[PDB]
Order: structure tokens, then sequence, then C-alpha cells
DNA sequence: CAATACATGC
DNA sequence: GCATGTATTG
DNA sequence: GGCATCATAG
DNA sequence: CTATGATGCC
């Protein structure tokens, strides 16, 4: 795709390009971790031919992950066979694998592992559809967010990946999971957790990388990978387009293809809509509430054909995320964890999450005070027969036998009698009251919630406008 | 006091900047026979005749071979350019600039070329 | 036994046996003053319980709570001896829950800094600890005679009543064991982990870097430079949510705590959000109580008969 | 060497 | 609170 | 000869 | 890490 020159080397960024030859792309990150011997380091390297005059560099970049380091820029003055015999010779001496053959890249024990990267208008739109389009496809926020996945919080610190890319860490999160399931400490848990560390970049200061010991980690680390993999499919989605579109909102529209219409504020859905919306408020998420201001109908293609109409105890499920991922679940609807995912990272399984609860699923919005726009999705879910949990079993999927979903019983929650209906779904109105479900054995969950596995079960309905309003502060 | 032809990167399109004692181009030895240290420094300002356009160029290795390089640019102004100066042969030798001419050799710093 | 439980009444707190026994130990040294029986030679002065003991508060609102609460005297602590008014020296039995014993018996001094320095599992230990490093402190001989006399009655009703006099006691090396966090104080978080690790999890954020997130915010020069800068505090309490609900309820204990710990205003309302619903989730409550009361009275002078 | 950080006394 | 001696890594 | 595990030096 | 250099290996 696209290929962006460093733009650290200020003497060139403005004259100079990054060589390519089909395929091969003189462009390459490598990462290199031992917490044995604490080492945690990266190598960039970048062929570079200026733009104007007839004359090749090659740069180069190391130090710790995250903090920039000691850089070199060597000219050539049009020797571009010398420089790229130089740059293949480091990348030997580095990797020990040629560079002319990297598709057959394989790393080497106390040598640097390689890294892939990714280097007349009639606006005929509702006003209410065009300021949610221009919300959810900002670019700019999208890079601003990506930035403070760099800077803020240091997940990814040197630059993105690709989906390959978070193939492979999952892999190694896949080894990592062997490795802990058997609570062996010793050695090869200590090369295993190097290999995560090396294929995923991160920045420990210098307190030696510490080892992965209890499933807490293993799952933060799956998160982490999650909202990496939702950042690139979000770059992916949000790609302009030409052609006379003279809104190009309207084709990133068409990128939904997803019917989203404007619903009046006085209708029968939007007022019940609020109702179980306010309603359902857990009491325990007092630090701010929440107000509905506008809300659209969703009509995704081919999800009808798949809805499990059959199946019985159909119910409307909230699910929340960050305002900038929005705009792929519309396009792709929501999907199961990757297979190569760990299963033991997710204490009840693999599927689609779903609460009835708003504010607990609202907590998945990350809205914020000075950012105070959020949204909520509502999907009609045919749970079918749950199978009940008391307490955490990573093993739950196989535990089903017949059944259809896994209902994860919460101490807090709403009873059946106030239920009632929107379009012959069940709608869970609260507010939570308490269940008599109790642990004499072990602990007890707060609140229930309900998961489904085939991910035909799921049917997106309305999505939600909401403005989350916070409170005093000291 | 020449400007280093060793900078292959900078020979040729720019003067170094120099204020009559104050000399912002220098070269440091530091030998030292107990440790085998036998290492070299120089440091070099470089205007650009178009515009108040500076480059800083540090120099150092075993006495001989190039060894490493750096250059920093301080095309924002050449003040930037002083303090950087001053400030790294104050850490380098533990003597201030401005006071370079009663210099003392205090143990593992560098001493300049007389 | 009978002027036992209208102490434990007002403070709806169980207070352990050497707590009485020292009363009438110091009883026997001053029948006149019991209480600053030591405050002639060492300046140190029995408060807190011990003023229902002196019937001290016979005088009179009576808020407990806050009766030589210091500023940095976490809710688990209760306030039981003071010493150097300037530096706000005191020492306090620690206790994680209500309905438990002092684990032992802490010493902090609130003008200088949050630590909470363990000195003893009993108040024989923590007076006993004080005196003699101040033994050395004290530049003189000829005035020290009084203070080998009274540690020798110290140490003779140490053996009479069967305490050990070790700083560091084999309950308190077995509590460590249980200790999951320091969390700013030193003192350690003691929660409910079952078998499957269920109860606590660590924050995203390391202790150093969460120290550098509360210098960085208390010194933004304008509301608006908070508000931006606030984005690492709300993404903290939003994944505390997360842990809440999943039961990981130390974790939200934990970060109120290094709030309470760092002391600024700002941070006042986002604990009060935080540490108090912890212990509700915990069954704490009256520690839920504590730091209401004191968050909204967070006071440094705190001698409730003044 | 750079370079960053962490204890380092007055 | 200030600068930096020092250890640690690229 | 030529390259590479390895030094250590800077 | 650059970077030469080193022995020792092939």
């Amino acid at each position: 795709g696209k290929a962006p020159v460093d733009p650290e080397c200020t003497a060139k960024v403005g004259k100079a390009h990054v060589y390519c030859e089909g395929n091969d792309v003189y462009d390459v990150m490598l990462n290199q971790t031992n917490l044995q011997f604490n080492n945690n380091k990266y190598y960039l390297i970048q062929l570079l031919e200026d733009d104007a005059q007839r004359n090749f560099s090659v740069w180069m970049r190391w130090g710790r992950v995250g903090k920039m380091g000691q850089h070199s820029l060597v000219a050539c003055s049009g020797n571009l066979n010398k420089a790229k015999e130089i740059f293949q010779k480091k990348f030997l001496d580095k990797t020990k694998n040629n560079w002319e053959d990297r598709e057959k890249f394989e790393k080497v024990p106390g040598k640097y592992d390689m890294l892939q990267m990714d280097y007349k208008p009639e606006s005929q739109l509702d006003l209410r559809v065009q300021e949610l389009i221009k919300l959810i496809c900002n670019v700019q926020a999208m890079e601003e967010m990506m930035m403070e996945m760099k800077y803020n919080t240091k997940k990814a610190p040197l630059g993105k990946l690709t989906v390959a890319q978070i193939k492979a860490g999952y892999q190694s999160l896949k080894k990592i999971e062997d490795c802990i399931r058997a609570g062996q400490h010793g050695r090869a848990l200590m090369e295993a957790c190097n290999e995560f560390y090396t294929r995923i970049p991160h920045d420990f200061g210098l307190r030696t990388p510490p080892l992965i010991r209890t499933q807490k980690e293993l799952s933060e680390k799956i998160q982490l990978l999650e909202a990496l993999g939702d950042i690139e499919i979000a770059i992916k989605l949000v790609k302009t387009e030409l052609q006379s579109p003279e809104h190009p909102l309207d084709q990133h529209y068409r990128n939904l293809h997803c019917a989203l219409r404007p619903l009046d504020h006085e209708s029968y859905e939007f007022k019940v809509i609020s109702q179980y919306l306010q309603s359902t408020h857990a009491p325990t998420h007092s630090d701010y509430t929440m107000t509905l201001l506008d809300l659209f109908e969703v009509e995704k293609d081919g999800e009808k054909e798949a809805f499990r109409e059959d199946l019985h105890n159909r119910m409307l499920l909230w699910h929340g995320s960050r305002m900038s991922n929005w705009v792929g679940i519309l396009s792709h609807g929501l999907r199961i964890a990757p297979p190569e995912a760990p299963i033991t990272g997710y204490m009840f399984g693999k599927g689609i999450y779903f609460a009835d609860m708003s504010s607990k699923s609202a907590n998945y919005c990350f809205a914020s005070r000075l950012k105070n726009t959020g949204l909520l999705l509502l999907s009609e879910v045919a749970l079918g027969q749950c199978n009940e949990l008391l307490e955490a079993n990573p093993k739950a999927e196989g535990l089903l036998q017949g059944k259809h979903s896994t209902k994860g019983l919460g101490k807090m929650a709403p009873s059946s009698a106030h239920f009632v209906t929107l379009n012959g779904s069940t709608v869970p109105l609260g507010p939570a009251s308490d269940t008599g479900i109790l642990n004499p054995d072990g602990y007890t969950l707060n609140y229930n919630e309900y998961i489904v596995y085939n991910p035909n079960q799921v049917r997106m309905r309305y999505l939600l406008k909401v403005q989350f309003n916070f409170l005093q502060l000291w | 006091a020449p400007v280093d032809p060793e900078c292959t990167a900078k020979v040729g399109k720019a003067h170094v900047y120099c204020e009559g004692n104050d000399v912002y181009d220098v070269m440091l030895n530091q030998t030292n026979l107990q440790f085998n240290n036998n290492k070299y420094y120089l440091i070099q300002l470089l205007e650009d005749d178009a515009q108040r356009n500076f480059s800083v160029w540090m120099r150092w290795g075993r006495v001989g071979k190039m060894g490493q390089h750096s250059l920093v640019a301080c095309s924002g102004n050449l003040n930037k350019a002083k303090e950087i100066f001053q400030k790294k042969f104050l850490d380098k030798t533990k003597n201030n600039w401005e006071d370079r001419e009663k210099f003392e050799k205090v143990p593992g710093k560098y001493d300049m070329l007389q | 036994s009978d002027l036992r439980k209208e102490v434990e009444n007002h403070y709806k707190l169980s207070l352990p046996e050497d707590f009485y026994h020292f009363w009438k130990f110091c009883e026997e040294l001053d029948p006149e003053k019991p209480s600053d029986s030591l405050s002639a030679s060492l300046g140190l002065q029995l408060v807190g319980p011990y003023d229902i003991l002196a019937g001290k508060h016979k005088t009179k609102g009576l808020n407990f709570n806050l009766h030589w609460r210091f500023y940095y005297d976490p809710p688990e602590f209760q306030t039981i001896i003071i010493g150097d008014n300037k530096t706000q020296y005191h020492m306090g039995y620690f206790r994680d829950s209500p309905d438990e014993f002092p684990v032992y018996v802490g010493i902090n001094e609130a003008k200088k800094n949050c630590i909470i320095v363990p000195n003893g599992d009993n108040v024989f230990a923590a007076v006993k600890l004080f005196l003699t490093k101040k033994l050395k402190e004290i530049t003189d001989k000829k005035k020290i005679n009084l203070l080998k006399n009274i540690d020798e009655k110290l140490t003779e009703a140490a053996r009479e009543l069967g305490y050990s006099l070790e700083q560091r006691t084999v309950k308190m090396k077995q509590r460590d064991k249980k200790v999951v966090t320091k969390t700013f104080h030193g003192a350690g978080l003691v929660v409910p982990v079952d078998k499957n690790d269920v109860g606590y999890r660590e924050l995203p954020e390391t202790d150093a870097d969460l120290k550098r997130i509360c210098k960085t915010i208390v010194e933004a020069a304008s509301d608006e430079e908070r508000l931006k800068a606030f984005a690492p505090i709300q993404e903290m309490m939003t994944f505390v949510q997360f842990a809440n609900d999943e039961c990981d309820y130390g974790m939200g204990l934990e970060l109120g705590m290094d709030l309470f710990c760092y002391g600024s205003h700002y941070f006042h309302k986002v604990a009060g959000q935080l540490l108090p619903l912890a212990y509700n989730l915990l069954k704490r409550n009256l520690f839920a109580e504590i730091i209401e009361e004191h968050l909204a009275n967070r006071s440094q002078e705190n001698i409730d008969q003044l």
C-alpha cells in the first residue's frame, strides 16, 4: 500500500522516498528481547533515494523500543549497488537471514527477529445520519487515537502492524497458554515469554520484562491485541474514495452497507428505548449519567437470512465499544474471537458477549468528559436455552450439549416479571433486584451476562446515540 | 583547526563559525594507558550561507579511526547550537566553554589540542 | 471489662486486650493521669479510645471516625498515641476490616510523608521501639535513668502478659504472605482471594508511573489542562469498573487509596467514588463511612476535645 | 560513544 | 530541590 | 581466504 | 548499538 518515509529523517523526509521493487520494499523493522538477560531493543532500517537528485542512502535507527535512539544516515551519491549490499549485509548480520529472500524468514535465538508493518454537491442524506457518519468517519480522530496508542498508552510504540503480524502474535499467546497451563516457571516459560515480547513491541523502561504468570495478564494482552486489530480494521474501512462523490462520506456509507434511519423522538420505539436505557442503569456505576440524544434504525444486509428465528428466548441486549471502532461493526457485524487466540483468556469461552443492563456494557464505551459522545448498540439475540454457570470455568463451551448460549449468574439482575415486548422481541426492563442466586462454596458473580456462539444468532436492530454526562470531580 | 574532510556529509558547502577566543571548532584527545583509553572527539559548528541555519558535527573514536559521528541540526537558531556545544563541552570536560582558557585536566575527561 | 463495652460501642470497632492491659499498666504508673504517664518522660500521649478510658470525652456532636485522624491515616488506621506535633508523629492500630483485631501497630508522620511504618504488633512493642530509638537520639546520660526504669516496667509487664517484643512478629510475617500490594502506604492490602485467583488484579500502571501521573495532573496550570491531562485517571477508573464487575474488588480499593495518599483536593471526589464503593463491595461498610466523613472533613487538627 | 534513568548528597 | 555520579543498554 | 562467535571499547 | 578488531573456526 501507500509507502511512507520515516519523518524523523528531517534531512530527507521531503526530498526522498523509500525504495521499492514490486513486492520487495527496502524497509524493515527488527525486534529482539531476552528477559533472561533483559534485552529489549529494536532496529529500523530504511533505504531512501532522494526524489530530486539521484542519490541513495541507508538510514538506520536503534534503541529501546519507545525511546527514540541512535541514528545513522549513510549517503552514497547514487551508488545504489553498494548501498543495497550494505543493507542486505546488515540485515543478515542482525537477523542471520538473507534480505532478498525475505519471504522465507526464520528467526534464530540470540538474534533480532523481523516484523511486518503497514509502511455539483447535492449531499443527499438525513442530517442526523450525516452527523453520525461524520462523527464515526472522522479520519483525524482515528489518526489521533492511533497516536495515543503509541505515546499515551505505550502498546505499539514504533508503529502499526499487519493482520498477519497480529496472527503470529496470537500464535505466541497460544504457546504461552500451553506453557502456563502446566504451572512450570522454568526455562521454557522464559523463552516463550521472550517470543511474545519479540512479536509484540512493549516498553518496560528498565525493569526486567516480567514473566506472564497469571490469567489476568493473558486476558489483558489479548484485549490489547484485539484493540490493535480493531485499529487496523478501522483504518482499512476509512479509505477515502473519488469518482464524484460530492460527499465522500456517502461512499463511506456504502462501505457501511447498512441502512441507518433516523427515528422521531416521539415514536413508541424511541420512548421505549429511552425507558430501557434509563431503567437499567446499574446503581454501582453512578459516577456518570447517560442521556439518549438520538436513536437510529439498523438494517444490515444478509443478517435476516442468518437469524435463528426458530430458537426461543429472543431478547434485546446491549453491546458497547469506543466511538471509533463502530465503523467496522456496521460494515461487517460482530465476530467470534479469532481461532488462534488462547481459550483461557475468556473465563467463559469465546463468542459474542451481551448484557441486558445498559451501564455494564456501557462501561466499554470509554467516553470522556472532554469527549462526551458514546454509542451503545442494541441487538436481538436468540439465546435459546441458556447453560447456567455459577463459577468461572473457561470450558463452558463443551458443557452446552444442546443448549445455544451461556448465562453467567450475577447477584443483581432484572426479573422476568417486568419484561415487556418490542416487535415480538423480549425487552428486559429493570430495575435490578436480588435474584436469590448465591454460592456457599466460592464467590458470586456481580451481574449476569449472556454469551452466544453462533454468529447467526445476532441481529443488530437499533443504534443509540448517547451523551455520557459526567459530574463534579472534586 | 581545519574542518574535518572525513565529514563527507558536510564538506564543501559551509564555513565553520568561530568568534575570536571562542572557536566553535575543536578536537579533544584523551589517552590513559592504565585503562587503554585512547580516544578523540571533534566538534564543529557549520553555518548555511542563505539563512541562519546551523549544524553541529560530533565525531569520536579511537585515535586515527573515524569511529562514530553524529549530526545534530540546528536550523532553528544558532544560539541553540551554542547551547548544545558549550553544554556538551562541560559534560565531557567539566570545564565551561567561557572559562575554557584555564583548562585543568581532571582524570578521565577530555583535553584539547594546544 | 465493664468499661470496655462503652469504648467499643463508641468506635463501632473491637479493641485488642493489650490496649486495656496497657491502660491498667499506665494507671499503675500514674493514677492521676494514666494517659499522659509517658508524656513527661517521652513526650508521647495516649489518645483516642484512651480518651474514653480517661473519661475526657465528658465535656460535650462527636465524630470518632475523625478523632485524631491525621491527614494521611487510612481508614484502616486508628490513631492511639501521639508524639511530636511538629511532624504529627503518631502510632495507631492497623485493622484491615472492622470485624478483625489489629494486625500490628504502625507509625506515621503526617507532616512528613504518607508511609506507615510497622512498629510491632502491640502497643508494648510500639512504645519500646520508640523508647529505644530515642535513647540514642537523646544527647544526654543523666536524663535517662527514668527511661531505664519505665522501660524495665515495660519489659516486665510484657513478659508477664506473654507478649513478644519484636518489631516484626510471626503473625505479621504471616500476614505479609497474604499482603497483595503495598499501595503507596506500604502496609499492604488484604482482600478475599478464591482458588481461581478471583478477587484482585493489578493496576494498568506501575506505582512509580502512578506517582508520576499524580504529579503531572496536580501540577497542571489550568482546569482545562487538567481535564486534558485527566485521560489516564478516567481510563483507570473504567478498567476499575470492569474489575469490580468481575469481583476483583481490591483493584478499585487500591487505586482510590493511592489518591488518598496523594493528598490533593482535586482527587477528593474520585476517591470518594472508588474507595467507599470498594469497601461496600467488600462488606466493610464502616470503612466507607470513615472515608466519606474524612474526605468531607479532612483537617490538619483532629483532637475532638480541642 | 549516546542516552535514560535512579540513587546522590548539601 | 538542584545538579550528576553511576549503572545499564543500544 | 574468508567469515564468524566474541571483546571490548567507545 | 557502530565498529573495528580479535581468535578461532570452516
